[PDB]
């Protein structure tokens, strides 16, 4: 059981650092552009109506 | 005439149709206070001006308009370094006065002569990682991307001090055989700031070597779009007439990018991309056209801008716009700071583009643009292998990667890593740059040609 | 009178008009076109043309017609498919040689050549009549009278004159009331404007339901008539097949099916279905038809039509709620009714606030949904009639979090799913528990339990088993797991059967979507009877391999029993289940040993 | 004179300048139907009216004008509890009206005395979850944030109907003697939702004790803002003069928000993100102005809104600055919804902000603060433990995960789930909190003093 | 009637009321050429027009107008198709003028009977990727939706191609019965390209059929979208009064769409959502207006609509307003053209709801929606395997998510993979389909009736 505890921590330690490292601020940095654009689009349309 | 009205920085005068455009005018405040602006729109009995000075206190038939009957130019002699001025076209600090012997415009076109011939002199700043990896030259643009976290500041006046006394020791070797000059223009920053920096220069040489725009950042933003124009006057004057290089640094670029953005929000003016203005690539354009070699090519306005980014992000619309336009971008990473580099300068996304031009071959090696390549492109891997050492472990990665993540290690803490006084030659560079390579070995280094590897090892 | 100074899209000004009402009926043109002046701003009158633009001209007379734009209730508006104004359809196409009415051309909102037949009320010469009363019926309708004659909301009087049973046209004189004088004549249509609302005696509570007949529908949560209901789409998950299999199983005495702004082909496809498909209980003759007019708008005519579609659709809906019928208002989709608004908020020149969506948005979306619910009948004879708007939403800006989705949900009170992605693997609806609720919940559940049904116990189960297994999913591909305990096993596992049974349908399989609601109960009685069983063994041990494969025959039995519907017998809990479920204990015991 | 024209809600009269600002007009028809307005803005030769009655079948030359003379003020009285009334104080009991005591002002209010010694005493609500995580004190602001897949106004019933029901439970403990009233509003109601209500207020003999404002989602956004206007004030009136603590609970603010929108566009303004309007701050602030403990120091108004987000949406303005003015929220679950748990709300994202300061004394124990901590911490550790058991299993699951599994289902089942007419102050949800603990070890228990514990475990 | 002014390509008249709207106007320049233009406002005292050729040569005093008289209309004749024709018409493209045999509106005001007649029968596009998964019925609209970064072009050209081989395979099918007209209007495509469509109808031998109108990108805006109105028009002549099945082409719908943007930057009418008008809604719908089946059964017109996604995403709106319309979609695929395959569409985002009612039989079987339902849920599967094994390995995948994965390539490079001169039967498609699916159990498919299931397994 040993030998195969071995194996396996190897996959699970690999895992919590490419959770960590790689995907929260790949989510983050995409979610903020897109936010940024989405809401200028709205925000000249009101100040061209206005103008 | 008289003040209409006033609506913001905007002021509306009931006129008469004889003015020009840019010229000026002077508000006559009841207190017999006297304020200067610039038309900035002119139609038939009446006028917009931006007043430089000022935004309130403005009156109605109480108060006056004068017209001082010629449009802006600025007051430029060449005795300026030493002496003291206000960023206004006066000093208002009591400091030693301008004098004139030409007043020159600063619309973006005066008589401007600039490079039919790019750049072939190489400027060192006595670092290692401006010089090699990107190089300076006679006209080069560079952009200090800095942060919040990172003290701007230190950095700027860092490059300036240490690049004076490299200067002269490439005056010697015959780089150069005209005069240094520096022009510091400090617009709409903090006493805190101001105060700094004229005690760096001090101590590193002396106040009599630059010349000094201080700007108040409780003067306004109309202030603040001027003070720029100010030292590009103070330059070309002095490489025309006067057959010196001038180097320019140009603090803070991000205070007047904001400028510009109050004068579309307190107009009517629609802005474009993220509420940044539609004619704001034009306003950025002025500061940077008027670089390279001037006319009689022994002359230069060489850059150095200063930004600070607020968000640290690279969608944002004034790092991308002057990066486009600037002949190289230097990146200063807030990550290298927090561990104790000094200067804490990250190359992986400095590049130039003009890379060409901004070495030197004459006084500087030929082999100098050659290993800066390499090491560029073996930093890069040595990042790519950092990320894979975090997830993968040690448990797969390769012998080539392991060569990558030393190099790494080494490159951070010994070629970024300068004393605060202390100046590399360009040459003693290359030596250490060569330590640097020196553990990879010759199928390893195989993308440089071998004439190359074989020489210099 | 008035003179056109402008033509600026379908879009009409006119100056010199004053004295004028907002929703004045007036006639621009030389070809007599109908338009409606919404709003004026000194003497320029903007108007909605609910006809084309091609030729018109300025300098040609506008006549206002001094009343506003009603609609006419009436004798006839079944079996007749109308625009959004109503003009009959059917008139239109034999002699224009269009659908599309072209300018040149009108025609009034019902037949004027049709005779009626005609019966007396309860009232009789002398008696004071009033808003909602029975004054006489027509027969209409396949299964019952369903025209009841009655004298328009607000007015009232004596009738000196009640006529006498024959046969009478509808622009024809049968009563006259005294009220002021003689107050007028009457016909057997009356008036009515479509912006404004009916008014009811009072609100009643919902307490009874609908038969949906859409087994996924009957089972999460209850069907009510009454209703106030909300349905997701996107164009491309199922939505228009659900829609048409909706209008077939409807119980409701009469359905007024409304096409906001709609495909084209599916107004034909309706069209085509209703006379020769079978209702639910079955009519007699027509059965669908009869008991269905028809507010048919494509996206093709006029945006004044489609914007007054849904306004004509409630008024008929509201007067049939105050003749004491029930009534179905099935309308297909909002957004798109929401999409004409925006239409001519960008043609009038206004300021939107809402993604380009004019700001009055908001209080027109909420107006029109409030006049749905279930209610005490206008009138003093006492009846009880309801309304069950039954609508679509869908995407506008794109978004799910855009105007349009969020102003309806505040509204709205029951929810029912549907997600694309699992639609497309073919499961339509396919419902969000999370996006789900209903308030309308405890009444509901409370009139099932005296109807025979044990529902609401089932009806939180069925929300627990889609809860857990949904969350226990992510955590599957989150880790990437190594191992699961054993009873997660059953939840996940008992949930793909509630997928099937009742998620996947099919609305023109009728084997595939139809349970009267004892059904429904039964079906759902042994999924959660199985789940019962199944979190008892393992805890008497045994394996969850065991479980599923000794249970195994039953396991067959039930996925396969959702291609049954009745017809075994009259008979609404079966043979079929009854058996099933002793079989079932049985198979546990198997399990458990 | 005439009405000149519309465009939209808004009715341009042409008058000179006779109506004050916020000065109701009537607008006489000829046709049977007559109509009132107020001021919106009054203009030189011109007035801008928004009609409280209808929208649309106005003339523009038939009509004729009459000034009321009286600005907008709310007739209060206290013969208005047990009363059903519209969104303008009008009746829609039937039968007589109320009338007034005074006619105070709707507008920001005439005298404003609120709050400098901050909240004291506890209020409770009558469920446990609410009263021991997310204690409420007299006078503090803190409303339930909730969303779009659960039952909103459900939720809001039993607060408002349990609520002034504990105070006789209070009573007894002698820690209340003062007469509680209570203040509702319902604004975008549908009628059936509407009627929910009345009927569950009317059991309970709450309806007595309250009175209650509809304004039906068919109304006038005019009319609709106005509705918490006038509720404020009557709360204010009672709580002043009388000495009462009064309980206002407003549902629904999203309909309140969203009206405002409508209202945006419909002034010559122009609107911030997503078409919110930039102040829709100042607006919102209005109502929170009323909002505290009046001077006199034993009366109060205290608030709890309901806002209701589209998907629990924080990109949205509206919970981002309603969250800033308010100490604290109560967050639902529809996690707990789908399972069937009801009411469904989840103690851990929510919060009140003071809350060892946000009881009294003698109608709570000071072992309040103790036992929300221990609460609070097992429930979070259950949280882990479900998502935990599912991987490692049942055959490897940890000693204290079991412990921790049992306590997430007992919590839920308990302190969460309870009846629609069950009452609950602190010394309720204080005996239930203790059985739920008793299973878990002293040694597990250690955010708690051993004094209490010892006592109560 | 002289010019008052010109803003844009937009021109401001100053005329006395007499024009109707959409009534043609001759610009007579001083040049001694005559232009034409349509009136898009006729207004009091002023009228504004656009001009369709050019913008240049317009003057104030210098220019004259004089009127046609007669609101567009289009010369139709039936003689029209084998040869290439134009918006304006142009000599050099010969076919100066159609030589009228009618003049009918292009409003179809004469009569214009659709969409209360139900689709027909089956068509053949020869693309099983399309045929099984979405019904293309006569008298359908049912578009391509395309992206960037993908020729688009090529699609269109396939469809070109392969109309007119359909039709002698569905006249033995009993698919048809009468003659096959292919009506191609070609609006903002590029130069290149549009000869490209050119050599295909010349080839295949189909140019006798077909009629071209070619708009050009440099061709003004209200030219632009009155041509695709114009070949519509022409399509109603030949379906109703000489019972042709018509299949027009209409490419490309984003240059169409652009067009209206531009427009209206100058009227009183002021675009709608992100720029784009809120009105874009009822141009769409003109199009879509002259499509459908006929009354009486005379012929009909099916339209195949190309739209690009400029920005890769259907959120965008050019696929979103257009996709509430149309009768299902059919969305292209950006990953299978990276790898080479033609024509690189995908199933999971194509549905057509009316598939089942819609269909024949003879030719189409019975079988043929249940096949497609089969088809798209082991493909989301598939697709969805690929990405589990990305983050965490073979740790969530199993022998259900492995046959899932082999299916997604099968069916990638089997089924979509096809030639672009292959004709394919519906009869053919459906076997194919059906050699594929066998992968999985009987008790697996279950989104099939049993019965079906046995008999093609």
């Amino acid at each position: 059981a040993f030998i195969i505890l071995d194996e396996v921590i190897k996959v699970t330690n690999r895992r919590v650092n490419a959770i960590e490292h790689v995907i929260i601020p790949r989510t983050e940095n995409t979610i903020a552009y897109i936010n940024s654009e989405l809401d200028e689009l709205d925000r000249e349309e009101f100040y061209r109506l206005k103008k | 005439n008289t003040v209409s009205g006033v609506n913001g920085p905007l002021v509306i005068l009931e006129k008469v149709k004889f003015p020009r455009y840019n010229e000026i005018v002077n508000l006559t405040l009841p207190d017999g206070t006297v304020r200067q602006g610039q038309v900035l729109e002119i139609r038939g009995d009446r006028a917009i001006v931006q007043v430089f000075e000022g935004t309130s206190g403005i009156d109605v038939k109480k108060t006056t308009v004068e017209f001082t009957g010629e449009s802006l130019r600025i007051p430029v002699s060449e005795d300026m370094l030493g002496r003291i001025f206000d960023g206004s076209g006066r000093p208002i600090d009591n400091g030693p006065k301008v004098f004139a012997e030409d007043y020159l415009d600063i619309n973006g076109s005066p008589i401007n002569p600039y490079a039919r011939i790019y750049p072939e002199e190489m400027i060192s700043t006595g670092v290692s990682a401006i010089d090699t990896m990107n190089s300076i030259a006679r006209g080069q643009k560079i952009p200090i991307f800095s942060a919040s976290g990172l003290p701007h500041n230190e950095i700027a006046a860092q490059i300036c001090r240490q690049a004076g006394l490299v200067r002269p020791t490439k005056d010697v070797h015959d780089g150069h055989e005209e005069n240094f000059s520096i022009v510091f223009a400090a617009m709409g920053v903090n006493l805190e700031t101001a105060r700094f920096f004229k005690q760096d220069f001090e101590e590193n040489g002396s106040l009599e070597r630059t010349s000094l725009f201080l700007n108040l950042a409780n003067d306004p933003t109309i202030e603040r779009i001027i003070t720029p124009r100010l030292a590009l006057t103070t330059a070309e004057y002095l490489a025309y007439q006067t057959e010196r290089h001038v180097l320019t640094i140009l603090t803070d670029m991000s205070s007047y990018a904001d400028a510009l953005r109050e004068v579309s929000a307190a107009r009517e003016e629609v802005p474009g991309r993220r509420g940044y203005p539609g004619y704001m690539y034009t306003d950025l354009s002025t500061i940077y056209e008027r670089a390279g070699r001037v006319e009689g090519r022994n002359g230069s306005i060489t850059q150095i801008p200063i930004l600070t980014m607020p968000n640290d992000d690279i969608t944002h619309p004034i790092p991308d716009l002057t990066g486009y336009i600037t002949e190289g971008q230097i990146f200063v990473d807030r990550q290298l700071h927090n561990k104790g580099i000094y200067p804490p300068i990250n190359v992986l996304p400095s590049l130039s583009r003009l890379m060409k031009s901004a070495i030197g071959e004459g006084m500087t090696r030929k082999d100098h643009g050659d290993v800066s390549n390499q090491l560029y492109a073996k930093y890069a891997i040595g990042k790519d292998a950092a990320a894979m050492k975090a997830v993968v472990g040690e448990e797969a990665l390769s012998i080539e990667d392991k060569l990558s993540l030393e190099f790494l290690e080494k490159f951070e803490k010994t070629f970024i890593t300068q004393g605060a006084y202390e100046d590399r030659t360009v040459f003693e560079s290359l030596d250490q740059a060569w330590s640097l390579l020196r553990i990879y070995p010759k199928e390893m280094l195989n993308r440089i040609s071998p004439k190359i590897l074989d020489e210099f090892y | 009178y008035g003179a056109i100074y402008s033509v600026s899209g379908p879009v009409v000004i006119a100056e010199n008009m004053i004295g004028c009402a907002m929703y004045e009926l007036v006639k621009v043109g030389h070809d007599n076109l109908v338009g409606e002046v919404i709003r004026i701003d000194g003497d320029k009158a903007t108007i909605q043309v609910y006809e084309e633009t091609a030729g018109l001209t300025v300098g040609d007379p506008v006549l206002r017609t001094g009343k506003p734009l009603s609609v006419e209730l009436g004798p006839g508006l079944m079996e007749t498919i109308y625009d959004g104004i109503q003009r009959p359809l059917k008139a239109i196409k034999e002699e224009s040689q269009s659908i599309y009415i072209p300018r040149g051309i009108d025609t009034p909102a019902l037949d004027r050549t049709i005779k009626w037949q005609f019966t007396p009320g309860k009232f009789q010469v002398g008696d004071h009549i009033s808003g909602g009363d029975i004054y006489g019926s027509v027969f209409e309708n396949s299964l019952i009278s369903s025209h009841k004659i009655l004298l328009p909301p607000r007015s009232r009087g004596t009738i000196t004159w009640i006529a006498p049973a024959g046969e009478y046209t509808l622009d024809e004189k049968i009563l006259e009331v005294e009220f002021d004088g003689k107050k007028s004549d009457f016909t057997l249509y009356h008036t009515w404007p479509v912006r404004v609302p009916r008014p009811v005696t009072e609100k009643l509570s919902a307490d009874y339901p609908l038969l949906t007949g859409q087994r996924v529908l009957d089972a999460l949560f209850p069907c009510v008539q009454g209703g106030t209901t909300c349905i997701p789409g996107a164009f491309g998950c199922g939505k228009t097949v659900i829609s048409q299999s909706l209008s077939k199983y409807s119980n409701s005495d009469a359905i007024i099916y409304v096409g906001c702004g709609e495909r084209g082909n599916e107004m034909a496809e309706v069209l085509m279905e209703f006379p020769e498909l079978y209702t639910e209980m079955s009519g007699t003759k027509e059965p669908i038809m009869k008991r269905t007019t028809l507010v048919a708008n494509t996206s093709n005519m006029p945006v004044a039509a489609r914007e007054a579609s849904i306004y004509t659709g409630i008024t008929l809906a509201e007067y049939f709620r105050d003749q004491g019928k029930n009534v179905s208002m099935i309308a297909d989709s909002s957004s798109r009714w929401a999409e004409a608004l925006r239409e001519i908020s960008g043609r009038l020149g206004e300021m939107p606030a809402d993604q380009g969506f004019p700001a009055y948005l908001g209080a027109k979306l909420a107006s029109f949904y409030e006049r749905a619910g279930k209610a005490v009948a206008l009138g003093s004879p006492d009846r009880t009639g309801s309304v069950s708007i039954v609508a679509a939403v869908s995407p506008a800006g794109g978004d799910f979090s855009d105007p349009v989705t969020t102003a309806t949900l505040g509204i709205t009170q029951v929810f029912w799913g549907l997600d694309k992605k699992l639609a497309q693997r073919k499961h339509f609806p396919s419902i969000n528990t999370s996006v789900s609720y209903s308030k309308y919940t405890n009444v509901l559940n409370k009139f099932y339990d005296s109807n025979y049904p044990e529902f609401p116990v089932l009806r939180d189960r069925m929300k627990e088993i889609l809860s857990n297994a949904e969350e226990l999913e992510q955590v599957v591909q989150l880790v990437g797991k190594s191992a699961l305990s054993d009873s997660d096993k059953i939840t996940l596992d008992v949930a793909t059967l509630i997928k099937e049974d009742f998620l996947q349908q099919n609305g023109y399989s009728t084997y595939d979507a139809f349970c009267p609601i004892w059904k429904t109960f039964d079906m759902m009685r042994a999924f959660i009877s199985y789940h019962d069983e199944a979190q008892k063994a393992v805890a008497n041990g045994a394996n969850w391999s065991k479980l599923a494969d000794s249970t195994g025959d039953v396991k067959h039995a039930v996925s396969s029993s959702k291609f049954f519907e009745p017809s075994r017998g009259e008979k609404e809990v079966h043979g079929e289940f009854e058996k099933l479920l002793s079989t079932m204990q049985e198979r546990f015991a198997e399990s458990t040993d």
